[PDB]
């Protein structure tokens, strides 16, 4: 059972130093090399730093070769990446990726830290009405969703009804905004039969900032 | 200097009279407290007839014709039962005399007085320094002395490296080709030299680079070693083309390791899947995108700032090499594994190098014997020469 | 430095169906080149390492070949549980870089979609924001792209359509294009419409919905 656990990541200004670590175990950490591997959004995904086994060997792709360190303590059983002077470009999930003993393959990752970085406190989500009415809706093309705007970071769980249902609601991949700041606004259509019936409330949760946010509109047609 | 207890000292030109297959010896010496009469033997066969040693330079290499006339073995009289080692020139000797449980031995007195020039023998007693298929039971090991080796512990004369080189090997045989490693016959799989590489002079290397032979330390500059660790793997790294085609490759050097240490090599496993060890099993590398081979080793033979005696360093080499050959470092929790100090003290393999504190500290444990046998029993099928010796 | 292509980038094909994929380099890797299968939201696996050796766990469908330059990777028979991105990496040189990506995802019938957009809402207005969502439900395939431009405004960025990932199961694609206005060009702009383009449909319908009018 090789798990491959990491730690660290989070929101960071520009210019700022992580120091998320590796804690590999399950196997012999001295005699296998590593690798870091990181992910951006939505993208495809690069490799960034190589270490030798016992640390001797180390260096590091084109775009972070003056601005990152990786280091091992094999007495602790855990690798490090230290990164300092990052960039906005730095977005990215950094997977940690024990190297292949044999050949020069990789056999098995970590999960990945989600480092974000931006000059933006996080801030709670907002919620802005989808509301159906009269000369906005036509036919059985029915909408209705929650507009989170101007939140950040991510990850947000789309949770609909208390959570109760988990299949059949589209939650769109958030889009960045104009501002610089996470937006998604997951919307399931509904027969227009049953839009002013049955209620259909929406929620949101930020995990990793403890910010729950829940916006209540009445069934109105407005004008 | 003077830290064991017993260190009589010996002239060489005036005590040692020399008396005379091939060609057989009858010398003698009054050292310590015994006349010492021996019967030593020397002949061509006795060195591989791939034996060749390469004292290599910058880009520049050369052949050592090793003089075989000189290198020594045989028995001490009215005692069959001894075993001695030995190796006389003109200036330079290195014997070594088992006999009684008590041994013997001899070095010239330049390694340790800091001068170069001084002749003369440190006869010692090492029991009071202070402190089964046959045809495949040779591993052809590689021998590699970086510069700073060469320099402070051959004069900077090739002759005297390769010399002792040779007399330290022979000694790790002689250890090795004793033990059984299953309590039963199978016994004699030891090791012989198939090429000593003697690096006379540092390997200039572009700044930021990296090698085992450059005039520096890796960690910092500030210290005068390098960290063990990376040592090996640097060491691995470099000599992996040399290291490909022969079962173990040791690299010999002279610096002051931290924390005491002095030598450390990756540890064997019969495991199909793993590298490092007997075998030399194959492990790409994109960083200098070459194959690296983990069959490395290291020894320094040096602690503390004084060269330490040859008996230590024979210990430190077989050590290295016992870790080699899949053996672990003996658990302190045992025993049986490691007996404390009245009880014949501490085994081979142990956490700490110790020198000569007892008699079984030459004496490999069963608890560490196992691992060797494992290692063994499935690497000599597949790296395991002749002896093509005798 | 090494440069790695993946070609098709994203390709479709039914259950059955073989799958061939083309993974070209940019000079001779020997024989260091191995493949990856990574699920959306999971950490990628390792299937094929030395552009022709399959690992000891990944299903022995999955088979590679190629030497030199053109290296491939085929699947014998699309299992619905391998429809993943597919990354293959060299292992020769010290910048080890990864390819493009290609994506598998299920082959179905021909679907027609649905055309709706949502206005800003009343409170929007106060807000000082006006934000316009398209929606596009139940379409196939995702390889069709819209990119409405509303009275010769520069929209870039925050055009960024929303769609969600390929479900094996529901394999249901919903769309959601993303507008952004300004309140001075509230009275500049009186048309207000989105652009619809599918292989299904035969016409772009062009749902517009104006102030009043649609
Ligand atoms: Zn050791």
């Amino acid at each position: 059972e090789v798990q491959l656990l990491e730690s660290g990541g989070g929101l960071v200004q520009p210019g700022g130093s992580l120091r998320l670590s590796c804690a590999a175990s399950g196997f012999t950490f001295s005699s296998y090399p590593m690798n870091w591997v990181r992910q951006a959004p939505g993208k495809g995904l690069e490799w960034v730093s190589y270490i030798s086994p016992f640390g001797g060997m180390t260096d590091y792709a084109t775009s972070v070769k003056g601005r990152f360190t990786i280091s091992r303590d094999n007495s602790k059983n855990t690798l490090y990446l230290q990164m300092n002077s990052l960039r906005a470009e730095d977005t990215a999930v950094y997977y940690c990726a024990r190297d292949a003993m044999r050949g020069a393959e990789v056999d098995y990752w970590g999960q990945g830290t989600l480092v974000t970085v931006s000059s933006a406190s996080t801030k709670g989500p907002s919620v802005f009405p989808l509301a159906p009415s009269s000369k906005s809706t036509s036919g059985g093309t029915a909408a209705l969703g929650c507009l989170v705007k101007d939140y950040f970071p991510e990850p947000v769980t789309v949770s609909w009804n208390s959570g109760a249902l988990t299949s059949g609601v589209h939650t769109f991949p958030a889009v960045l905004q104009s501002s610089g700041l996470y937006s998604l606004s997951s919307v399931v259509t509904v027969p227009s039969s049953s839009l002013g019936t049955q209620t259909y409330i929406c929620n949101v949760n930020h995990k990793p900032s403890n910010t729950k946010v829940d916006k209540r509109v009445e069934p109105k047609s407005c004008l | 200097d003077s830290l064991l207890s017993d260190y009589d000292i010996l002239s060489l030109s005036n005590i040692q009279q020399h008396s005379v297959t091939h060609v057989e010896t009858l010398l003698t010496f009054s050292a310590l407290k015994r006349h010492f009469k021996l019967y030593l033997t020397s002949s061509t066969e006795r060195f591989s007839q791939n034996f060749k040693v390469v004292v290599v330079d910058g880009k520049n290499e050369s052949e050592y014709t090793v003089k075989w006339q000189d290198f020594f073995t045989g028995h001490v009289v009215g005692e069959p039962d001894s075993r001695v080692l030995a190796h006389i020139r003109d200036d330079d000797v290195i014997i070594r005399i088992n006999t009684d449980g008590a041994e013997y031995n001899i070095e010239p007195l330049w390694r340790f007085v800091n001068d170069t020039k001084d002749k003369r023998m440190l006869v010692y007693k090492s029991e009071d320094i202070k402190q089964p298929d046959p045809m495949k039971n040779t591993c052809k090991l590689l021998v590699v002395a970086d510069h700073r080796f060469y320099r402070y512990m051959g004069r900077g004369e090739e002759s005297t490296t390769t010399n002792y080189l040779i007399e330290l090997i022979d000694r790790v045989d002689d250890i090795y080709r004793n033990t059984s490693w299953d309590n039963a016959g199978f016994k004699g799989y030891g090791i012989q030299i198939e090429q000593i590489r003697i690096l006379k002079s540092p390997q200039e290397v572009k700044p930021g680079e990296k090698h085992y032979n450059m005039a520096k330390s890796y960690p910092n500059e500030e210290k005068d070693a390098w960290d063990v660790k990376m040592l090996l793997e640097q060491f691995s790294f470099d000599i992996a083309e040399e290291a490909s085609k022969v079962c173990l490759a040791h690299l010999f050097t002279y610096q002051d390791f931290d924390m005491g240490t002095l030598g450390l090599a990756y540890v064997g496993s019969p495991r199909a899947n793993s590298h490092g060890g007997v075998c030399p099993k194959a492990y790409y590398s994109p960083v200098g995108k070459k194959n690296i081979y983990l069959n490395s080793g290291l020894t320094s033979t040096k602690n503390y700032g004084k060269t330490i005696l040859t008996k230590e360093a024979d210990l430190v080499t077989t050590h290295e090499l016992g870790h080699n050959f899949g053996a672990e470092h003996d658990p302190d929790g045992l025993a049986e594994c490691a007996p404390n100090e009245d009880q014949g003290g501490k085994y081979v393999m142990y956490p700490i190098a110790v020198s000569g504190d007892h008699e079984n500290n030459k004496m490999f444990s069963n608890c560490s014997k196992q691992s060797i046998y494992k290692t063994i029993e499935s690497k000599a099928q597949e790296c395991f020469q002749e002896r093509s010796n005798k | 430095d090494i440069q790695m292509t993946q070609s098709p980038s994203s390709l479709s094909a039914s259950v059955g169906d073989r799958v061939t994929i083309t993974c070209r380099s940019s000079q001779s890797i020997p024989s260091y080149l191995n493949w990856y299968q990574q699920k959306p939201g999971k950490a990628p696996k390792l299937l094929i390492y030395a552009a022709s050796r399959l690992q000891s766990g990944v299903p022995s469908r999955f088979s590679g070949s190629g030497s030199g330059t053109d290296f491939t990777l085929t699947i014998s028979s699309l299992q619905p549980e391998d429809f993943a991105t597919y990354y293959c990496q060299q292992s020769y040189s010290t910048p080890l870089t990864f390819g493009g990506g290609t994506k598998v995802e299920i082959k179905r019938t021909v679907a027609a979609p649905s055309v709706f957009i949502f206005p800003p809402s009343d409170e929007q207005l106060k807000s000082g924001t006006a934000s316009v969502v398209c929606l596009l439900n139940n379409f196939y395939p995702r390889e069709a792209k819209v990119q409405w431009k509303v009275d010769n405004a520069l929209q870039s960025g925050n055009s960024q359509e929303s769609v969600t990932e390929q479900d094996s199961k529901d394999s249901t694609y919903s769309l959601s294009s993303t507008l952004t206005l300004s309140k001075a060009d509230y009275e500049k702009h009186k048309v207000y419409a989105c652009e619809v383009t599918h292989q299904g449909l035969s016409s772009p319908v062009t749902k517009s919905f104006n102030r009043g009018e649609c």
